[PDB]
Order: structure tokens, then C-alpha cells, then sequence
RNA sequence: CGAUGUCGGCUCAUCACAUCCUGGGGCUGAAGUAGGUCCCAAGGGUAUGGCUGUUCGCCAUUUAAAGUGGUACGCGAGCUGGGUUUAGAACGUCGUGAGACAGUUCGGUCCCUAUCUGCCGUGGGCGCUGGAGAACUGAGGGGGGCUGCUCCUAGUACGAGAGGACCGGAGUGGACGCAUCACUGGUGUUCGGGUUGUCAUGCCAAUGGCACUGCCCGGUAGCUAAAUGCGGAAGAGAUAAGUGCUGAAAGCAUCUAAGCACGAAACUUGCCCCGAGAUGAGUUCUCCCUGACCCUUUAAGGGUCCUGAAGGAACGUUGAAGACGACGACGUUGAUAGGCCGGGUGUGUAAGCGCAGCGAUGCGUUGAGCUAACCGGUACUAAUGAACCGUGAGGCUUAACCU
RNA sequence: AAUUCCUUGUCGGGUAAGUUCCGACCUGCACGAAUGGCGUAAUGAUGGCCAGGCUGUCUCCACCCGAGACUCAGUGAAAU
RNA sequence: ACACAGGUGGUCAGGUAGAGAAUACCAAGGCGCUUGAGAGAACUCGGGUGAAGGAACUAGGCAAAAUGGUGCCGUAACUUC
RNA sequence: AGGACCGAACCGACUAAUGUUGAAAAAUUAGCGGAUGACUUGUGGCUGGGGGUGAAAGGCCAAUCAAACCGGGAGAUAGCU
């Protein structure tokens, strides 16, 4: 349940530290992004010499949320924070070479299989 | 309703162990990656229990790779293969949601030794 | 808001046609005291369904 | 007093 | 195809062996007795009338008691009719069981929705509330404008306004049948169906395909 | 909406309801019949009859529990020394409500409520 | 001009079609993909932000698309008061001055209990021709109608290559709508617990009042969304633009004149809901009433005695029904409500006593005690014997059967 | 610019996006020296702009507690 | 104009907590405010709590929410010191 | 020491909501400003209508002010309704 103006942590070493959601892509009037949804973000904070710099505008995929995800038996998984992985605007491949913290099987799809391969844990 | 409670009794598990909040529990859950099937273990502190018969559920909290995670297990779901109590916690409350606001040495739970 | 024209005594009476009261359909007679009373109410002398329920 | 046209 | 009359016992859960949770409504469907049959000669349409349950003898008025006696059946809690398609035939006093649905994959369920009383336009029609705070006077949940100036000078019929909400016949279509337990007169259907617990339901095979 | 809710607000706040019924229950024990409005009578059943059930088992724990509710030792004494022994065999229904016409000053429906074995 | 409140915004909309998207076509400087232009089509849909009082506009990022207009430039007895447009003060400028400015700047009271029409809901009366209880038919009316992406067909047709389909099928989303509360949650001042100050119950211990529920932590039922089920259709008829067959008028040609066939989200159905006050008041099933007498104005006539049916209303206990009416259940031949019994749930190991300790406090009895609206039972309390309303075989004419 | 019409002048900062804000340029329609010019610590229920925290202001509202509204009994207005 | 949430100078000044004549609970003393009874719709008023987000609202963070005590540590530009 | 600081009484009136045939012809509720001074308040006195008084708003002078109220000139005049 991410929406515009939401600040997210970055689950990857691309060098951003805080990003703000500025558009929930993939639908007219679409209100919310959940795990595995693409968002347009802008970089609010970055480390001094990462791959990206403050004020850049990029796509990202949501990988953890405080709202959590629902599973087919009705179970729920929740995380203490909201985090995303930064993607290239055109190819939507990841920018970072490594991923931090767990991810969830909702990403287990051919589009993000690289993230699932790098993730420390898949819940 | 006698009709519904009969329909529920025929599904409940008959071998769920006794555990209570603050106990450290290991839960093994079935996961499927296409043609192959696995158990994976989720281990953490039980912060909540809900006793609604067939609709009973419990919440396990763990820290993994620096990130806090909570998972709500449906106790009688056949996805839950096993439940094991590693350690017994002594706590005064039915719910430990105050542990969300704590970390490290502040989140320690005294043992229910006797 | 307020009326643009004075209503008639005709229109007044039509409105009031629903204001009529209704009388009690009938009273009940106590099986021992013979006093009339409302159903399920004690009689004025304190009987109900044939026994002295209050000494008042 | 009131706003006038 | 005819349906059956049942009662909403409540909701519960089914776990599948492959680990899916299905919400189910439990519908009790005791034997429906056919009380009257109608045909083109006498009535101009083909239908059966059914009754179900049981009714206290002191409450059945003679006009109704004589109606059930004509059929040779005990009074149920009510009477309902179902239209017959061509090639459906039934006889008075025939009993129809839940096994009717044994081969049916999807059903439509009809019932009286729960009553909300006098509901406002925000609840009844999803109207947006007005501003809470930027100087709004006494006008937080009110409807707003209800029309236009001189032209047309009236409110149009069907203007969405406050009033009675719920307590009305509703049909939910294309519900999956999960199980038929003819031994205990239960039909389980996926998802929720109209009305409170203990309310009567009409179940028919799904009209759409 | 009100679906399946219980209790009556009786045009009072919660603290006032609680105090009023605590006083009224004390009266119905002291005087085994009192006159009151019909709705208050129906709610008093849900207050007084649970106290009588408690008094059927005399112990220090129950006496202190009854005191916490009534806050009157004379009422507690009568409960345990008289009413409990009376209603020992009666499975509920310790009170009776009798409808009693209408109050003069405001037309309220009045009723008597009394202990059954008066 | 004995007052028609004046810009923009909010809320709520409704119509046109000169069509933004979706749908059907013709031509192309139309290979494919994607376009240009014109014809038909109004069913549904038709962004969020930064700046600005703004309308608009520019910019950022989306979308299938971000249509143009009418309605007192829709909408202040529905909201706002940023702007315009009173009284204060100041700047530039004009004037000797008072003062002034389709110039700027800071501040500046927005009233109304709805009589009528209209609209949303919900009742009473009478009618429908003896009365009553049910179930229907369906004249008519309303709701609904949106669309992305992926995969297959197929890297096929097309193309030098790059690129890349039509038609058809499946899956899964966005926005919207209905239902529901099993699940995840919110609430839960009516349940349990911790704790600060003070007052009281003689005192200790234990409890209660007040302090926003004193402050807080959990939470039952109900309600509920962020929760989870479902929906938009297929099909049929008649068609728009358009495309044709046979065919003369006109030895040919020609879709049209006679005749015949295709053709769209538009129309009529199909789906859901209301519906016989449909006065054109319909249909089917069942139930009930089978006495005398007098008078006048001799009729669809008035009255006296006897009679009081089916059923209804009233009263009571009440409900997932409800503003009130209404609607549903029940009234002893009874589980309608309360109490009670058992269980569940919630809280979290009560009081008293004993032990350990200098004491705060801990441990044992003890997952104890208490536990609202929940579940299953149980006549303990209340739901009275009656009385009340409603009648006594139901007009005339004609026809067809039976007598 | 409390003054600048053209005008959202042009350039820079801040924002993904800035007709407002800050710095600068000087084409000052129509600044300017006691109807004072230009600075200025402290102060202001002073005007403008930005950030942290906080939040039902909002996406988008839900539930709850009181007083009215609703029904009953008594009294009983007004504008028009 | 009212048995009107308004106005009206001086004197007295208990307890526990507190710096206090603030505030909380009480004493002496004095009151329950001159229509009540029900129900528990929309909507208006005064309040409580709220998932995820956190100014996206709006002319404008208006209104709410938040901060809040004592002791100690520590504390910038600028300055009329 | 201080037209010093924080803050009750007291004096004021910055914001919002309510109210607007009001509880009230200017209030209430929650916040707000000053609070040893160019402070505030009781009693009495003085200034009078082209006059007073004014830390200046054409503000106040008995719910009345770009010239108070009462009585008179007076049935002013009204090419207006
Ligand atoms: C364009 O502007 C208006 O639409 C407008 C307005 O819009 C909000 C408010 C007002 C308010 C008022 C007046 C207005 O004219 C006025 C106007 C024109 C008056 O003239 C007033 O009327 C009693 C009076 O007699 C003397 C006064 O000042 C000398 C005012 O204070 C006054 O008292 C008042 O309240
Ligand atoms: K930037
Ligand atoms: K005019
Ligand atoms: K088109
Ligand atoms: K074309
Ligand atoms: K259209
Ligand atoms: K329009
Ligand atoms: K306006
Ligand atoms: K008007
Ligand atoms: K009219
Ligand atoms: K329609
Ligand atoms: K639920
Ligand atoms: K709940
Ligand atoms: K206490
Ligand atoms: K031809
Ligand atoms: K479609
Ligand atoms: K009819
Ligand atoms: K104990
Ligand atoms: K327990
Ligand atoms: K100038
Ligand atoms: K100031
Ligand atoms: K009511
Ligand atoms: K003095
Ligand atoms: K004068
Ligand atoms: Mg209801
Ligand atoms: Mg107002
Ligand atoms: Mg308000
Ligand atoms: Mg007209
Ligand atoms: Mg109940
Ligand atoms: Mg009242
Ligand atoms: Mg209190
Ligand atoms: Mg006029
Ligand atoms: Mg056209
Ligand atoms: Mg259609
Ligand atoms: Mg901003
Ligand atoms: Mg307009
Ligand atoms: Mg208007
Ligand atoms: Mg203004
Ligand atoms: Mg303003
Ligand atoms: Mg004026
Ligand atoms: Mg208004
Ligand atoms: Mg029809
Ligand atoms: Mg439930
Ligand atoms: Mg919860
Ligand atoms: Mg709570
Ligand atoms: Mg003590
Ligand atoms: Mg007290
Ligand atoms: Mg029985
Ligand atoms: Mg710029
Ligand atoms: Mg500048
Ligand atoms: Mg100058
Ligand atoms: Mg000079
Ligand atoms: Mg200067
Ligand atoms: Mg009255
Ligand atoms: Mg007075
Ligand atoms: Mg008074
Ligand atoms: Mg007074
Ligand atoms: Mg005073
Ligand atoms: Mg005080
Ligand atoms: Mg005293
Ligand atoms: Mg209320
Ligand atoms: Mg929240
Ligand atoms: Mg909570
Ligand atoms: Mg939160
Ligand atoms: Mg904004
Ligand atoms: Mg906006
Ligand atoms: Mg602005
Ligand atoms: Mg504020
Ligand atoms: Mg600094
Ligand atoms: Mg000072
Ligand atoms: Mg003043
Ligand atoms: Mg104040
Ligand atoms: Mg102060
Ligand atoms: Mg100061
Ligand atoms: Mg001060
Ligand atoms: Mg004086
Ligand atoms: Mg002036
Ligand atoms: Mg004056
Ligand atoms: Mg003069
Ligand atoms: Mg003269
Ligand atoms: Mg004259």
C-alpha cells in the first residue's frame, strides 16, 4: 500500500538511501502499489559516489511493505518497513549488484528473477 | 450452530502442541517451486495467539538480515507441517506488541524456568 | 422559508384528518375482583389475575 | 449590512 | 431448471489438500415438497409451487391448512414458485432433495439483504464528503447541490438521495458449488450470499454460461 | 444501526447509569418491592438477579465481590443472610415485574418490581 | 433599481454531438507496424501534482483517452470567501488641495425552524361489487453496459532487412458496482488488567468515587474497509455507414426501380430489481357465513330480535425489521425476552492462607479469578379466561349448457 | 522593489515539476536623501518562503461516547 | 424589557500533593441549575480511537496532533558586548 | 536595577468553531497578549454641541455622531413616489 509521497528505503547497493514515490504506474486512477508493482520514484538521498545521484527520476519495484502480503491460505507476511529496488527507466533491469534483506515469492516471475536470484532470503 | 461446528470439527488438527506468547517457536511450512516441494523453517517469538477453534492463528516475529518480519500462521492450515517450541518465555501479557518498539537488549524475554 | 400564500381552512382540516385519537378497544374484568382494568395492568385495588399483588 | 451587487 | 429453498446457516472455511483456504456459506436445504403444479390449461404458464420446513399447527390459518391438505403435505414455513422449462415434469406431493444440484457446477443465490434503515447519501451512494475544516459551516456530510437554476427548475426523477437502504431482494450470480452433502442436507457455496444468518435463500442453477 | 446490541442508554452517560442502578438495586434489596418506570425495571433485572446468584455461595471472596458492586454492607448482609438462603433452590427468575399504569406528572409507564418469594 | 447575490473552487450533476477513447466502414502519396482524411455511432469511460484567486496556460509524470459545448458564463434558502467591490494604512503617479487610479500592497460580520411544486423514502383511507388468507402473470418503469497487459495462433502473413500483424482463444489487472464478515484489520466509554493524585468504607488488607473513559495495554458481539466473493457478457431480431446477388427503365452497363443477402459498443430482447390504483383495478388455489319479523315512500328500501364465521385488529414478550407507522417471530397446546446451567472467547496466575526476605517484593495453592452483545439447553420470571371489529349465501341484462 | 505597465523580464539557487521565495543584472513606464536615503543586534497574536517533527487536513473514510433531531404527555411562538 | 450562560468595589482564606491565591481530590458550608418519559434513523453540535501513507488537503498546515517539569551536561551565525 | 523574563488574580481581545426569530441588540468554548507600569481600579469633581475630548480611528460625547438629545419656528420645502 504505497502511494505518491511515500518515502521508501532502498533494498539494493545502487547508492540511493531514500526515494519518494511520485507515480503509481500501470492503470488510470490507480491508487496503490503493492509488492511487485512498478513505481516511478525520485531520489531524495544518496551516498556520495554511488551509481545514481540526488534528484534523479527512475522506476523501482516494491519488495517489502508494512502492510504486507496475503497468501492463499489466508496467512500474512509483514515487514517493519517499506523498501524498493531501483530499475532502469527503459530496460527495468536492476541497477544494484546486490540485494539486502528478505524478499517475497510474489517477485518469483521471469521479469524479476534476477532479484530473486540475488536476494538473501525469499519468504 | 451445531451444523457448522460439526463441519469444523472434521477438519481440525488433533496434534497441535501447547505453546503460549513469548515462547520461541520453529514453524516448518510447505513451499512449492513448480514440480518440487519443500519445508522451510520460520523461527521467532510468538507475540500473539488467537483461539477461535478452526480459525485459530498465531503470529511469529523474527529479525532476519537486519529486518523485522512478522508472519501470521493459520494453525490448522495443511501448509503448516510442524510446530516446535524451542524456549519458554515468561511474560505478563496475552499480546506482546510492545516488542515492535524495541530491539536488541531491550527485546529480551526472561525464561519461564518453573 | 415561509408560505407565499395563506393555506385554507380546507387544507388545514385535511392535514388534521390523521390526528384523531383511538379509544381503548375494550377493558378487561378481573376474574376475582370484578374491577375493570387495562390488560396486563393491575387493577386500582391492587389485584392482578385474581390475586392481591400489592397491599396498597 | 451585506455584500452588495 | 428449478431451484431449491434453503436457509443461511452461516459461513466457515474449507482447506484444500493443496493448501488453499476457500470461504464457504453453509446453506441448509431440507426436502422441498411440491404443493401445487401449474400448467397452460389452468394458469397459462408452467410452474411448480414448493414448501419447506415445518410450521406450528396453531399458526396455520384454515385457508392455508386447506391448501396443504389438497396437496396431501404438511405445512412448511412458506410457499415459493419456480418456472418450469420444457421437459421438466413434477407431481404434487413429490419431494425434491438437495441432490438436484449434484451435477451443477455454479448456482445463483437470492436473498433479502440486511437492513440498514435510513441511510445517508455518503453510505447509500458513496458520495464524497465535503471539507472537514477549511471553514466549512454545518455541511460536512450533506448532499451538496441537488439541481440546476431556473432551467429546468425541478429535481429530476431518480436523484440519488438518502432513504431506506438494504432489506431488499438481491441476487448473487455464478457462485461455485464446493460440496453437496446430501446425507446432511447441506450445500456449500463459495463466497458470501445475501442476508443475515437464519434467513431464507433460493438457490438456482446459474443462468449464465 | 443496533443489530444484536444489548443494554439501554436511558438518556444518561455511562457513569450515571452505573451509579443509578447501584442505588436502585440497594433499594430493591432493602424494600422488597419498589415502584419505577417500566424500562428501568427491565434493566434492573440484569443487575439485581446476578447479585442474588452470587449470594448463593457465601465466602469472603464473594462478600468482597458483592460489596464492590453494591458498596453497602447492609445490602451485602441481607443478601447472604436472607436472600441467598431463600432462593437456594430457585433456578433464576428471582424478581417479578407488574405493570402499573402511567405516572401523573409526565405520563411515564410505571411498573412494580418485587422479589418473587416476598 | 418598494434587490433577479456578482469570479474561481468544493459537492452534486444533466443534455447536445460539431466523437477524445472503445465499436463499424471508404479512399490513401495504405507492404507490415503505425498513421492521414472522410462517413456511421452518444452504450460506457474520459489523470494526479508544482506555480498562480485564477478560467486558462506552462511544466512534471501517467492513461485506451485525459472531447467540445448548453444548463441564470448549471449549482452561496448546499459550503467557501482566495479574487472582485465599503469603512484603516502605505507605495508609485496625477492634483495647490480635499482627493483619485479598467496600478500595486497588508487587514477586513456570507442570515432563513420549508407553506406549495419537485425529488428521495415510508404509512393511513377508499376502491377493485359477499368476505378472507396466500401464490402468481407482467402492461409498464428503473439499474447495468468501461477497458489495459501477457501468452497461444506466430517470429507465421508482410518485408531487402529492420520490424511485425488481421481473424480467433486463454489468463490476469485498473477504475466502478452489489453482497458479506469466514479470513487480515479498525472500532469496541457495556469485558479483563497495570498505574498516578486524592477522598471514603473505623483501621491493615481489599475495594469504590472523582481527575477527558484520569492516563494507558489487550479485546467479545455488532458495524465496517484497506478484507474477499461476484458482475459488465454470450446469443437473437431489425438496422446505420458500407459491401453485394439477380435485374430492367436505357439491346449495354447498373446494389434498386420489382425481388433477395450481409452489416456496430447505438435500437428491441437476453441479465438484475420494482410492478394489477395496469380504475384496462387481471389469474389460480384454499377457507367462511344456509334465522325469524315488522313497516313504508314497494326498492339494489328502513328497522327490531336472534346471530358474530373465516379472518383481522388490539394487548403482551420481542427481532439481524425499524425515526414513527410498517414488516417478521412468539403468547402456556410456549424457548418470544430476561434469569439460570454448560461451553466458548477475552484478560492473564484473583482473594485468603502459607513459605522466603530487614523491606519493596517473589514463590505455592493456580493458567487462577472474573468474563457484555456469542453458542447449546432449561418454564425459574413475564407473555391471561376473555372482550373488540368483521356477518347471516352476495344486483340486472343477454348468451351457452343443464333442467 | 509595499514602487516595474510590457512581465511568468533574463540568468542562478531551491523542487520531478516553482506566475510565489532567495541572489544577481539595470531597459528606474513612474527610487532617492529629515513628507529622509541606505544598513541594523534585539523585539512583533506583523507580511512572504523553506525544512524537521507531528498529525483524519487529505487518499477515504469507519466505529464509538454524550446533547439535539424522532415518538409520548404538558405548555406554546415568529417571519410571511 | 425576562426568575436573561453578561456586568458589579471591599473583607475572610482549612487539609493532602504542589513553587503557588495555578491545578486535582476533599473540609466547614452550600447546591443538583423549574418540563419530563422513551427510542437509539439520516443529519448538526461537543468529544474518543484508527490499518498503510504523512500536507498528496487548501488561497494558506486553517483546525487538529505534537512539544511541555526539576537538576546536570552542552550550545552556532550575528551583535549595540 | 529594569516601560527585564515565565505565570495566577486583574486588564485586554489575536485565531477558530458555535450562535445569528441568540442564553446575549457584540456572548460562549478552546487556545491568545500584558501582568512594577506610558499599569489597573473604587469614590468625588471639571470640560457642552461648529462645542468638548482625542498616543488621531472623523474615533467617543447615555444601545444615537462628517456635528448629541428635547422643545419650538413648523403643516419648512418636495418640478418627486
Ligand atoms: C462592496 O462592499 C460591500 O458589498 C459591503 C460589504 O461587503 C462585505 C460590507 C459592508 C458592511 C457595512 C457597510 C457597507 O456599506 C458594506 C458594503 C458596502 C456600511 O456602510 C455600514 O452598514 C451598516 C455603515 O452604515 C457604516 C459603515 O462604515 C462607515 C460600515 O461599518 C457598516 O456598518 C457595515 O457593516
Ligand atoms: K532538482
Ligand atoms: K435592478
Ligand atoms: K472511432
Ligand atoms: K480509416
Ligand atoms: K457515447
Ligand atoms: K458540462
Ligand atoms: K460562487
Ligand atoms: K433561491
Ligand atoms: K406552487
Ligand atoms: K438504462
Ligand atoms: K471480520
Ligand atoms: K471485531
Ligand atoms: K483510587
Ligand atoms: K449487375
Ligand atoms: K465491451
Ligand atoms: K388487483
Ligand atoms: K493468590
Ligand atoms: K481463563
Ligand atoms: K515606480
Ligand atoms: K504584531
Ligand atoms: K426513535
Ligand atoms: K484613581
Ligand atoms: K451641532
Ligand atoms: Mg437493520
Ligand atoms: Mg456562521
Ligand atoms: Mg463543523
Ligand atoms: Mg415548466
Ligand atoms: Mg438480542
Ligand atoms: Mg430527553
Ligand atoms: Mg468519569
Ligand atoms: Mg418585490
Ligand atoms: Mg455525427
Ligand atoms: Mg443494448
Ligand atoms: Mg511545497
Ligand atoms: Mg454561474
Ligand atoms: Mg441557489
Ligand atoms: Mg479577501
Ligand atoms: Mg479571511
Ligand atoms: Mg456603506
Ligand atoms: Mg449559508
Ligand atoms: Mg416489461
Ligand atoms: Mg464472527
Ligand atoms: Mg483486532
Ligand atoms: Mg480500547
Ligand atoms: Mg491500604
Ligand atoms: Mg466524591
Ligand atoms: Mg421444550
Ligand atoms: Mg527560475
Ligand atoms: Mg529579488
Ligand atoms: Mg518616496
Ligand atoms: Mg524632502
Ligand atoms: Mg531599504
Ligand atoms: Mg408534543
Ligand atoms: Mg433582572
Ligand atoms: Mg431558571
Ligand atoms: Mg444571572
Ligand atoms: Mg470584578
Ligand atoms: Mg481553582
Ligand atoms: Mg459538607
Ligand atoms: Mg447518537
Ligand atoms: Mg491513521
Ligand atoms: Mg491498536
Ligand atoms: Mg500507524
Ligand atoms: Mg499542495
Ligand atoms: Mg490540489
Ligand atoms: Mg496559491
Ligand atoms: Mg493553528
Ligand atoms: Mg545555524
Ligand atoms: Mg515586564
Ligand atoms: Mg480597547
Ligand atoms: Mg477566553
Ligand atoms: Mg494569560
Ligand atoms: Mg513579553
Ligand atoms: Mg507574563
Ligand atoms: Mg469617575
Ligand atoms: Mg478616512
Ligand atoms: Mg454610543
Ligand atoms: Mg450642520
Ligand atoms: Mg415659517
Ligand atoms: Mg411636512
Amino acid at each position: 500500500m504505497i502511494q505518491e509521497q511515500t518515502m521508501l528505503n532502498v533494498a539494493d547497493n545502487s547508492g540511493a538511501r531514500r526515494v519518494m514515490c511520485i507515480k503509481v504506474l500501470g492503470g488510470s486512477h490507480r491508487r496503490y502499489a503493492g509488492v511487485g508493482d512498478i513505481i516511478k520514484i525520485t531520489i531524495k538521498e544518496a551516498i556520495p559516489r554511488g551509481k545514481v545521484k540526488k534528484g534523479d527520476v527512475l522506476k523501482a519495484v516494491v519488495v517489502r511493505t508494512k502492510k504486507g502480503v496475503r497468501r492463499p491460505d489466508g496467512s500474512v507476511i509483514r515487514f517493519d518497513g517499506n523498501a524498493c529496488v531501483l530499475l532502469n527507466n527503459n530496460s527495468e533491469q536492476p541497477i544494484g549488484t546486490r540485494i539486502f534483506g528478505p524478499v517475497t515469492r510474489e517477485l518469483r516471475s521471469e521479469k524479476f528473477m534476477k532479484i530473486i536470484s540475488l536476494a538473501p532470503e525469499v519468504l | 450452530s451445531n451444523i457448522i461446528k460439526q463441519l469444523e470439527q472434521e477438519q481440525m488438527k488433533q496434534d497441535v502442541p501447547s505453546f503460549r506468547p513469548g515462547d520461541t517457536v520453529e514453524v516448518k511450512v510447505w513451499v512449492v517451486e513448480g514440480s518440487k516441494k519443500r519445508l522451510q523453517a520460520f523461527e521467532g517469538v510468538v507475540i500473539a495467539i488467537r483461539n477461535r477453534g478452526l480459525h485459530s492463528a498465531f503470529t511469529v516475529r523474527k529479525i532476519s538480515n537486519g529486518e523485522g518480519v512478522e508472519r501470521v500462521f493459520q494453525t490448522h492450515s495443511p501448509v503448516v507441517d510442524s510446530i516446535s517450541v524451542k524456549r519458554r518465555g515468561a511474560v505478563r501479557k496475552a499480546k506482546l506488541y510492545y516488542l515492535r518498539e524495541r530491539t536488541g537488549k531491550a527485546a529480551r524475554i526472561k525464561e519461564r524456568l518453573n | 422559508a415561509v408560505q407565499q400564500n395563506k393555506p385554507t381552512r380546507s387544507k388545514r382540516g385535511m392535514r388534521r384528518s390523521h390526528d384523531a385519537l383511538t379509544a381503548v378497544t375494550s377493558l378487561s374484568v378481573d376474574k376475582t375482583s370484578g374491577e375493570k382494568h387495562l390488560r396486563h395492568h393491575i387493577t386500582a385495588d391492587g389485584y392482578y389475575r385474581g390475586r392481591k399483588v400489592i397491599a396498597k | 449590512a451585506a455584500p452588495q451587487k | 431448471m428449478i431451484g431449491l429453498v434453503g436457509k443461511k446457516v452461516g459461513m466457515t472455511r474449507i482447506f484444500t489438500e493443496d493448501g488453499v483456504s476457500i470461504p464457504v456459506t453453509v446453506i441448509e436445504v431440507e426436502a422441498n415438497r411440491v404443493t401445487q403444479v401449474k400448467d397452460l390449461a389452468n394458469d397459462g404458464y408452467r410452474a411448480i409451487q414448493v414448501t419447506t420446513g415445518a410450521k406450528k399447527a396453531n399458526r396455520v390459518t384454515k385457508p392455508e391448512a386447506g391448501h396443504f391438505a389438497k396437496a396431501g403435505v404438511e405445512a412448511g414455513r412458506g410457499l415459493w414458485e419456480f418456472r418450469l422449462a420444457e421437459g421438466e415434469e413434477f407431481t404434487v406431493g413429490q419431494s425434491i432433495s438437495v441432490e438436484l444440484f449434484a451435477d451443477v457446477k455454479k448456482v445463483d443465490v437470492t436473498g433479502t439483504s440486511k437492513g440498514k434503515g435510513f441511510a445517508g447519501t455518503v453510505k447509500r451512494w458513496n458520495f464524497r464528503t465535503q471539507d472537514a475544516t477549511h471553514g466549512n459551516s454545518l455541511s460536512h456530510r450533506v448532499p451538496g447541490s441537488i439541481g440546476q437554476n431556473q432551467t429546468p427548475g425541478k429535481v429530476f426523477k431518480g436523484k440519488k438521495m438518502a432513504g431506506q437502504m438494504g432489506n431488499e431482494r438481491v441476487t448473487v450470480q455464478s457462485l461455485d458449488v464446493v460440496r453437496v452433502d446430501a446425507e446432511r442436507n447441506l450445500l456449500l457455496v463459495k463466497g458470501a450470499v445475501p442476508g443475515a444468518t437464519g434467513s431464507d435463500l433460493i438457490v438456482k442453477p446459474a443462468v449464465k454460461a | 444501526m443496533r443489530h444484536r446490541k444489548s443494554g439501554r442508554q436511558l438518556n444518561r452517560n455511562s457513569s450515571h447509569r452505573q451509579a443509578m442502578f447501584r442505588n436502585m438495586a440497594g433499594s430493591l434489596v432493602r424494600h422488597e418491592i419498589i415502584k419505577t418506570t417500566l424500562p428501568k425495571a427491565k434493566e434492573l433485572r440484569r443487575v439485581v438477579e446476578p447479585l442474588i446468584t452470587l449470594a448463593k455461595t457465601d465466602s469472603v471472596a464473594n462478600r468482597r465481590l458483592a460489596f464492590a458492586r453494591t458498596r453497602d454492607n447492609e445490602i451485602v448482609a441481607k443478601l447472604f443472610n436472607e436472600l441467598g438462603p431463600r432462593f437456594a433452590s430457585r433456578a433464576g427468575g428471582y424478581t417479578r415485574i407488574l405493570k402499573c399504569g402511567f405516572r401523573a406528572g409526565d405520563n411515564a409507564p410505571m411498573a412494580y418490581i418485587e422479589l418473587v418469594d416476598r
